[PDB]
Order: structure tokens, then sequence, then C-alpha cells
């Protein structure tokens, strides 16, 4: 369930405290047990 | 069911197929064939007195 939308918030660690829903985006039908994530991150090249 | 289908101006979200009433009864549906969005109303009916 996602939802995007531009925020303009001065706190980067403070969520904005308005009321939003989250749309079903997609559902995927595998049952694969998972109990651990991990964020994945793009990092390309020295600069 | 039984009962007349006619257009719906109400919108419904890309997921959502179903529309249910106050009483959680199906008032709107969107076609299988043709993305349309439906309402269904009950056939006319009422009270007779003599
Ligand atoms: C078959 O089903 C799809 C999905 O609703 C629909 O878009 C398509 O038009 C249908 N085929 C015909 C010939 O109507």
């Amino acid at each position: 369930y996602s939802k995007h939308t531009p925020i303009i918030v001065r706190e980067p660690e403070d969520l904005p405290q308005g009321f939003s829903a989250l749309e079903p985006l997609v559902d995927l039908p595998i049952g694969i047990n998972i109990t651990r994530f991990q964020t994945l991150l793009a990092l390309h090249r020295s600069y | 069911g039984t009962g007349v289908l006619t257009e719906s101006n109400k919108k419904f979200l890309p997921f959502q197929q179903f529309g249910r009433d106050i009483a959680d009864t199906t008032d709107a549906v969107r076609d299988p064939q043709t993305l349309e969005i439906l309402d269904i109303t009950p056939c006319s009916f009422g009270g007779v007195s003599v």
C-alpha cells in the first residue's frame, strides 16, 4: 500500500501530522516467509 | 440480484470495484467486461391500501 506526496516540512525527522490514506498499490501471490528487511540504496561513484 | 441498473456518478478508485450502502448492501458495481461504475436500485415497490 503506497502513496506519494510533496512535502515542505522543515524538520526531516518530523513526519507531517496530516491525515493521509495509502491506497492498495500491488499484491504479490507468492507466500515466501520473510523474517528480515534491508533497505536498498543507490550509490554510484566518487565525485 | 434483481434491480434497475443505471450509470452512477460516484467515482471508484481504480482498485475499487464494489460499492456498499449504509445497510452494508451492495449499492454500486464495476462491470467485469468494461470498467464502468454502475449503481443498482431495487425495482419499484410500495404498500397498497384499499
Ligand atoms: C476483454 O476484457 C478486457 C478487460 O475488461 C476488456 O478491456 C476487453 O475490451 C475485453 N474484450 C472485448 C472484445 O471487449
